[PDB]
């Protein structure tokens, strides 16, 4: 379209920003595409929401439902709970895009874990990305409590159990602000008549723009601090290798987003998830046995389940036990962003850093964080403690002390084993350098030797064995059919082979061009 | 699509010499120009002004939603209590008979009917509200209303053994 | 240049800078070249009274906001006219104090920065041949490379996959 | 605090863009800010919106008051007016806030208008361009649509009639869809239980968020495309003259958010608008004798009061009057959009402009917008028919044929009078040109002559006449006192003189300065 784009031209005259964002190269690791997982997930929400919005009425007012719905016709219940039953069961569609919004929003979680968890273990936090953990951080408190602010808008049964015990008789425990805190968060005792409409607004609106500003300022310094990688063949702390992303990384990029948007289609048509009917409305006098709120708040349910009661009385107060829930809590919040900071005391490094750690090199920070994740795994199960006691026979007491045992002997036990697995780790990629990679094969040797015909992966000293390389931080092969070894199946479709000539040609301009890359990238 | 390798040329780190000094130079010359070095007072009223306004502003914005929880405001036999502390089982006239009403799930007449000492056996539980016959049955909007507000109190429901 | 920047002074600089952003600064003067007098000592003056006032009548906002008789009384036995001036009371305090301090610093602008006048080298029009031929050689190679021009049944399966979606 | 910020310079290293960013030049005409008072009205929207979203309940469910205001006691209203009268009459602060929310935007509406009749008039959406100007029309549609939805929320008598007749009884009558796009929209007929929350989830989500992003996209294209200015005496189509950001811009932009912050605050505490609660709430039986919208929907409401009952009826079908309003609102949202292409179409002129016009110099485009604003203004005073008709005593029928006739007979009258108008000022200028400026000095010449003593504004020739010059595009002086000719007064405070060397100093160096100043800029 010339005329259109000289006209563009005269009027812009981009032609240089435009060539200087067409050339920029993206490191291309497997490893480099669970922020865009968390990424694509917030669209989907977005999207969704902005449906749901027009269907959904905030009040809680008391009606009577008749609808359509019949085991609850004449039930006494709010208006969002009937607006909820009304998007579930009388719009056509609905209840396909509530579950859409709610399978999106777990893996908007789980996505946001895993990410921390590679940034954290391969040590891209370091010199010039302090602020840039900093701000993933506040992303990642924030996304917990926006998810909770959001299962909890229909009002049923079990969000209602859910906002009772943890917001209001949490926040009315504290020492000296407690009740007023209460007061000026519900207008009043608990069940008030200004919550749900003063969630609702913090849903859609205030904590999605924050969450937007951040993300923002996430991919901004992501962009201008380029991107990190992984020690390799013509890797420096000057350059990066990868593909530029004109042909090739908005492809992939858009490809993945249609397989994550697909995937979440499927399980959001096929997997059914917060069925609110077969609840009923929310009513302070009855109750059920699960309980239990969305993955990412487990953790705070079973810190609160398995702490002890320990209770302070002095003179005319009261100090209660949901207090030692608040402040461990919010001192894993203060630990979880001020950790660089702690390793670089600790540690004495304050060097920049460019090219990544292998988590086998950095054995302590690996035993940290190892220890942390058992941690949290004891805590998320230990919320589950009524399903597991039922499914699988054991005694509930049994799972409650199993739990608060296992909080103070499970974590050190993770450490010691962690240490040693990356001390071996590292031992099993010395003996590969200073011999060969072992093959597999066994020959007799006349006088009745066995020998395992080892292969060098360098150069070789008069009488056969390889001369021992150094270590580059950079992964070394172990199976022999890694390195081209045993290939070049037949050149057929599946069941008709084709022309010798044509399987020929194919296999040696494909040599070719390998042996092509490889002398390439040494070289540079 | 072509298979591809490409290299990117980082530069990072300070900048050059030639932009800090050039920067800083534009920061200091603008700051020295305009003479509030050597003007204390407009540098302090300025200051004291703008953190009045600051703090009346934001005062002003938080002060409608701070509310005093003991304010004694509901009506017992003894005056006026705070909220935290009254339970609906209150007595309101120094005397007044209070039912152990039960839920019956119904709502033609009786959404809550008294009880008997005889109505469970030795091994039984049930749930109870405070009944107080001037509330009536759920028939006109003004008892239903009672109604529906016995119905939904965080302190109200009690168990019989 | 060199490493021998330093030993420059500032002015130097500040052209230096200016130049190579394109910028060329005439005409700058400071406001008071005499050293002190009355005018000067009565300008600040007149400048510092009204951040002044804007601070008093903040302070007047929070204690207006505080204690002042807000609940609705209206009737026709206590004319209260008390509660007829609670929201006045406010928007007189709150709207004069933030003007007063814009006002103040209005007159700081006009009295006491020195003046300037500045020129800024557009730079319109289109682009240098340069950026323009090689942006587009860019574009058409990437999309010559992919070889989907000459494969109709591909590009056509894609379009109507994709259409048949949205 | 050197060591924060060398440290902010090697982790990131702007020193580059922050210095091409401090020096950038904006030009200082007083007619360049009507664009941030719409900015800064919009600013306060946000803030003010968001801390009404925390009281504000959007339901349509009966209640009975059973509140503070006694003169609505028992009376039975829907739950979005009673949480209005809580927030007027039971928040510590809520009704100035709502009517500072009000005001704002009322403000928004105005600046917003007068913004457009400068860019219009000057001729800045010329060839690099029109597509701001596109962009500022959609601004200026969505920010009406959203004023309206605005104030219809907590649902009175007025706020009641207006959107029955406005939004039902208009979309219910268009020709084919009509009753389809009636349901779509209400879930029903005309009294729904949808409408109140819907309309609350597109007046505080969806329209805020379109607004907020075709802004920050017109603010990037004014900042990118550098801006015009007026020709003058250094003024070229290839620079900008003017001061630059650095310590300038931003002190001036500032003081002037802080005043019209101030303003807003003094007249939301000042003057009433909107008291809902003399009103009642919406009821459909009960009218009052003022229906009208705010000011930016009142030629909306005048054009549907002064246009005939013209009306088909053929098979089986009709077309009633509204419709007529429909075409025409939409001829004028698609009219000012694509003015630009007229104009270039019509005058045949495709060149890049950086420099403005003045509005006598393009008489035809002056003549079009005062015939434009003429319009406008007829249809806004036909809204107020009944206000006119009782404070000033006409009949009603005669201000209903009064506008129906000016609005054909005004528009070609303010044309003709605009149209010499501009060609007498350029008369006006040229005569000055061509003479001196006039000094109003009489003398008697002996031979009885009365002349009036010209000042030239350039060179003489041998017998004292001046020698014409020629036109610039720039004003010429008209006052003598304008130029220099009587000032230097005493320089005191107001009561007691100063020295006499002070005075001479300051004269002095002002003097030099000013000469300087004028020097400097003509050189180059
Ligand atoms: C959304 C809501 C936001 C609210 C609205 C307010 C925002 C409006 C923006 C107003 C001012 C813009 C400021 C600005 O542009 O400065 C950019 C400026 C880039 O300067 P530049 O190098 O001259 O411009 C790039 C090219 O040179 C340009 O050279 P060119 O002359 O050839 O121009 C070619 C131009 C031609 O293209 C265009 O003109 C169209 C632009 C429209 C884009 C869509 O293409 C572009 O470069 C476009 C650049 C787009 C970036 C800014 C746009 C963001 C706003 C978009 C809003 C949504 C849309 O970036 C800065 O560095 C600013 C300094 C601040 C950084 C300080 C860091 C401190 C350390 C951080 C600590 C960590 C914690
Ligand atoms: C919402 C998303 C953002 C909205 C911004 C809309 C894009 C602004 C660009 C408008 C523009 O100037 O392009 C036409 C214009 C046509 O080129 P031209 O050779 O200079 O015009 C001479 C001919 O008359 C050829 O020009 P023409 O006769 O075809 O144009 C007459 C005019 C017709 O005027 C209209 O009817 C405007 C449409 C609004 C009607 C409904 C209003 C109520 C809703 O068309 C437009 O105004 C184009 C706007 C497209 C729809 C915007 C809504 O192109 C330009 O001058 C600038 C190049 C485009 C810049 C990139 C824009 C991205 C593509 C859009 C997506
Ligand atoms: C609560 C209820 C009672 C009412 C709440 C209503 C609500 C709207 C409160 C509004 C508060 C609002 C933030 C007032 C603004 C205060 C102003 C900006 C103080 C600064 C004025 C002046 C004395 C300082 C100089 C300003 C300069 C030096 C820095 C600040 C500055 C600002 C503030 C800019 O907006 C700006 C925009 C574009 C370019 C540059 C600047 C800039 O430099
Ligand atoms: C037009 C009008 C005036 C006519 C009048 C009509 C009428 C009368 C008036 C209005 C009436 C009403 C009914 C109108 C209805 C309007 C209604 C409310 C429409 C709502 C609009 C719409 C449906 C909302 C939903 C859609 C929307 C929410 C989705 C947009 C997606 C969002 C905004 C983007 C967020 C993410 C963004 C910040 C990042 C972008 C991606 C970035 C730039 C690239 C990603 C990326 C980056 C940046 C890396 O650095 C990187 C580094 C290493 C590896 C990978 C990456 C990587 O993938
Ligand atoms: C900012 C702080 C300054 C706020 C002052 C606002 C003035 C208010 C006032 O004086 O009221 C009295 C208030 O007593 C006081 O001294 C308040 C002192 C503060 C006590 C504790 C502070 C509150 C908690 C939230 C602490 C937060 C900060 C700690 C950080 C924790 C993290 C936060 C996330 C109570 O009378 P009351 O009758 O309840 O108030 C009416 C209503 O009834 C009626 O509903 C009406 O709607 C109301 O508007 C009001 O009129
Ligand atoms: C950004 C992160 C978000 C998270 C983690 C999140 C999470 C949730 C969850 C888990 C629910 C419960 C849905 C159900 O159980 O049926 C919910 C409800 C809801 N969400 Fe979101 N949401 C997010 C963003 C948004 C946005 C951006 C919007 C609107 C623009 C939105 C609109 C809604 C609405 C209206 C509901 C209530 C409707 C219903 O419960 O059926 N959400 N949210
Ligand atoms: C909504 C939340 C988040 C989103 C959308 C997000 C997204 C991303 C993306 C797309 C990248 C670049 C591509 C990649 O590294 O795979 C990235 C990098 C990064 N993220 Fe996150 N992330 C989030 C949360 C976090 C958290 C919790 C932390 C801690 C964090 C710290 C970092 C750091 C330090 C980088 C730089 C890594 C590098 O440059 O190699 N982010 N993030
Ligand atoms: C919310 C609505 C609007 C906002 C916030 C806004 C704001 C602004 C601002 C701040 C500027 C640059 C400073 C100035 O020119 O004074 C500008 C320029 C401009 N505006 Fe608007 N405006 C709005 C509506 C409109 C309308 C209705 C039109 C028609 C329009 C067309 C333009 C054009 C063509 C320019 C460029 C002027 C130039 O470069 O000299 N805008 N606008
Ligand atoms: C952007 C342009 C906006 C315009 C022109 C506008 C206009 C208006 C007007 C005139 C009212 C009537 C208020 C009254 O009479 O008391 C109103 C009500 C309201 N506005 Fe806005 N508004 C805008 C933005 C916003 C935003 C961004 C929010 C929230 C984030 C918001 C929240 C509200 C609420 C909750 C109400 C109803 C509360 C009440 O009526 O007291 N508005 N709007
Ligand atoms: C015990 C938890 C639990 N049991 C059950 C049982 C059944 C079901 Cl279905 C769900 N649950 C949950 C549950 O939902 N857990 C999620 C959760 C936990 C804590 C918080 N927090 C609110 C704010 C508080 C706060 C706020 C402000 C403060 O002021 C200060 F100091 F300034 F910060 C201090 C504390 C802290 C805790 C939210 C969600
Ligand atoms: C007559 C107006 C009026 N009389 C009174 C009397 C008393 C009071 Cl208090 C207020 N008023 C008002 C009033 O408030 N006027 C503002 C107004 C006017 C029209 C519209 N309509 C919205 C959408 C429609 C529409 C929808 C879809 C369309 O799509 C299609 F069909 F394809 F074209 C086209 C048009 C048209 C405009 C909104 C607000």
């Amino acid at each position: 379209l010339a005329r259109q784009a000289e006209d563009i031209d005269t009027r812009y005259h981009p032609s240089a920003a435009l060539r200087r964002q067409l050339n920029k190269v993206f490191p291309t690791h497997w490893s480099f595409l669970l922020g865009e997982i968390a990424l694509y997930s917030f669209v989907v929400l977005l999207i969704t929401g902005v449906y749901l919005t027009l269907f959904f009425d905030p009040s809680m007012v008391d009606v009577t439902y008749n609808g359509v719905y019949q085991p609850l016709r004449g039930v006494e219940m709010s208006r969002a709970y009937q607006s909820a039953l009304d998007i579930s069961f009388e719009v056509r569609g609905g209840l396909f895009v509530r579950q859409i919004h709610h399978w999106a929003a777990l893996m908007f979680a789980a996505a946001i874990m895993v990410h921390l968890a590679r940034i954290f273990f391969t040590g891209a936090f370091r010199r010039p990305r302090e602020t840039n953990w900093v701000i993933g951080s506040l992303l990642l408190i924030l996304a917990m409590f926006e998810g909770y602010f959001g299962y909890s808008l229909p009002d049923d049964l079990l969000s209602g159990l859910g906002l009772r015990a943890a917001l209001s008789s949490i926040t009315l425990g504290m020492p000296v602000i407690g009740t007023w805190l209460h007061w000026a968060l519900f207008g009043g005792d608990f069940p008030g008549t200004i919550l749900i409409p003063r969630l609702y607004a913090l849903h859609i609106l205030l904590l999605p723009g924050i969450i937007l500003a951040l993300i923002g300022l996430h991919l901004a310094l992501v962009w201008f601090q380029k991107h990190t990688q992984f020690p390799g063949p013509g890797r420096t702390e000057h350059n990066v290798v990868g593909v530029r992303v004109m042909p090739v990384f908005a492809f992939k990029s858009g490809a993945f987003f249609a397989a994550i948007v697909g995937v979440l289609g499927l399980m959001g048509g096929l997997l059914q998830i917060n069925p609110i009917w077969n609840l009923g409305p929310y009513k302070p006098s009855q109750v059920s046995a699960g309980s239990q709120p969305d993955f990412y708040m487990m953790w705070t349910e079973g810190l609160a389940r398995i702490w002890p009661p320990w209770e302070f009385y002095f003179w005319h107060h009261t100090i209660p036990a949901p207090v030692w829930v608040a402040v461990i809590m919010g001192l894993v919040f203060v630990l979880l962003p001020a950790y660089p900071f702690l390793e670089k005391r600790f540690t004495g490094d304050y060097a920049h850093h460019n090219l990544l750690q292998r988590p086998r090199d950095v054995p302590v920070r690996t035993a940290i964080g190892a220890m942390a994740i058992a941690f949290y795994m004891v805590l998320t199960l230990a919320a589950m403690n009524d399903i597991i006691a039922l499914k699988f026979h054991i005694s509930l007491n049994a799972t409650t002390w199993i739990g608060r045992i296992g909080m103070v002997i499970l974590p050190p036990f993770v450490y010691f084993i962690t240490y040693r697995w990356c001390i071996g780790l590292q031992r099993s990629d010395r003996s590969v350098l200073e011999h060969g990679v072992e093959t597999g094969i066994i020959k007799r040797l006349p006088h009745g030797a066995y020998i395992e015909l080892h292969q060098p992966l360098g150069p070789v000293d008069e009488h056969g064995h390889p001369i021992p390389l150094q270590y580059q931080g950079a992964p070394l092969p172990k199976r022999m059919n890694k390195l081209g070894s045993a290939g070049s199946p037949g050149s057929g479709s599946f069941l008709f082979a084709d022309s010798a000539a044509e399987d020929a040609a194919l296999r040696e301009a494909g040599h070719a061009a390998e042996q092509r890359a490889l002398a390439a990238l040494r070289e540079h | 699509i072509p298979e591809e390798i490409s290299i990117q040329e980082r530069h990072d780190g300070a900048s050059r010499e030639i932009d800090r000094k050039t920067v800083v130079a534009n920061l200091t010359d603008a700051f020295e120009g305009s003479t509030i070095r050597r003007r204390k007072l407009i540098g302090l009223s300025f200051g004291v002004g703008m953190g009045a306004f600051g703090l009346g502003t934001l005062v002003a914005f938080a002060g409608g939603l701070i509310k005093n929880p003991w304010k004694p405001v509901v009506p017992t036999a003894e005056g006026k209590k705070a909220v935290l502390w009254t339970s609906g089982w209150t007595p309101r006239y120094q005397g007044e008979t209070i039912y152990l009403a039960r839920a019956t799930g119904t709502e033609d007449g009786p959404p809550f009917i008294k009880m008997r000492p005889e109505d469970m056996d030795a091994g039984g539980m049930e749930t109870v509200f405070p009944w107080r016959e001037s509330d009536g049955d759920g028939t006109t909007v003004e008892s239903h209303h009672k109604l529906q507000e016995i119905a939904m109190g965080i302190r109200n429901p009690v168990m019989l053994i | 240049d060199e490493a021998a920047l330093a030993a420059m002074s500032n002015q130097e600089l500040l052209a230096l800078g200016g130049k190579l952003d394109g910028v060329r600064i005439a005409y700058k003067e400071p406001r008071w070249p005499v050293e002190g007098t009355k005018a000067e000592k009565r300008a600040e003056r007149s400048v510092a009274v009204w951040l002044l006032l804007g601070g008093v009548f903040g302070l007047a906002l929070l204690l207006i906001f505080l204690f002042w008789p807000w609940e609705f009384k209206a009737a026709d036995g206590e004319s209260d006219f008390i509660y007829s001036l609670t929201t006045p009371l406010y928007g007189l305090t709150f709207g004069l104090s933030i003007l007063s301090i814009a006002i103040g610093a209005v007159l700081y602008q006009k009295r006491f920065i020195p003046e300037e006048i500045s020129i800024q080298e557009r730079h319109d029009g289109a682009s240098r041949e340069i950026d323009r031929k090689t942006v587009v050689a860019n574009l058409t190679d990437a999309f010559e490379g992919s070889t989907i021009r000459r494969r109709k049944l591909i590009g056509l399966s894609f379009g109507v996959g994709m259409g048949a979606f949205g």
